[PDB]
Formats: C-alpha cells, sequence, structure tokens
C-alpha cells in the first residue's frame, strides 16, 4: 500500500529503465492510471503494478 | 493484466492450433 507524497494504492515495486525530465515526478499510460513513481529521496525510476 | 480489474482471458482456441485446422480446412477441398 505504498503512499509516494498523498498516493495511496497497491502495487509492486520494481526499478524501471525510464527516464523521467528532473522536474517530472510520476509516470502515466495510455489510460491515465499511474505506472512510474519517482523516490523523493533517492531519485530513481521505479515501475508500479 | 491490466490495473483495475480488467482481465483478458486468452481464446480457448490458439492462434497455432487455428491455422493448423485453416490448413486441413485447405487440404481437403485441394
Ligand atoms: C535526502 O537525504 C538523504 C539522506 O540519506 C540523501 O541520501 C544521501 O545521498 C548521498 C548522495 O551522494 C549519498 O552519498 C549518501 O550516502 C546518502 N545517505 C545515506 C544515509 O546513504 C539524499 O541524497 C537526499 N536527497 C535530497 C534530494 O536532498
Amino acid at each position: 500500500n505504498f503512499n509516494f507524497n498523498g498516493l495511496t494504492g497497491t502495487g509492486v515495486l520494481t526499478e524501471s529503465n525510464k527516464k523521467f525530465l528532473p522536474f517530472q515526478q510520476f509516470g502515466r499510460d495510455i489510460a491515465d492510471t499511474t505506472d512510474a513513481v519517482r523516490d523523493p529521496q533517492t531519485l530513481e525510476i521505479l515501475d508500479i503494478t | 493484466q491490466k490495473f483495475n480489474g480488467l482481465t483478458v482471458l486468452p481464446p480457448l482456441l490458439t492462434d497455432e492450433m487455428i491455422a493448423q485446422y485453416t490448413s486441413a480446412l485447405l487440404a481437403g477441398t485441394i
């Protein structure tokens, strides 16, 4: 039940090869649901499933 | 495999075996 700055939700956390912009925080797909979140302390790209 | 409950059930007849049915359908008429 991850909570990355207010985002309550369930899903696995794994490192992903994606690369955000420095200001970009969140990842969304064509269906407008979260699938990529950046860690607010150790800035990294994680995949949500 | 989608996020919000939506699951896609694969077809009973896979793409490989239906190809075998087709080849059977061709084979008889040829
Ligand atoms: C937030 O604070 C943490 C505190 O740990 C920072 O993590 C450190 O990051 C540096 C980056 O080179 C590492 O050398 C340290 O080893 C890390 N700390 C530990 C305890 O391992 C993090 O960088 C900070 N992030 C921001 C954006 O301020």
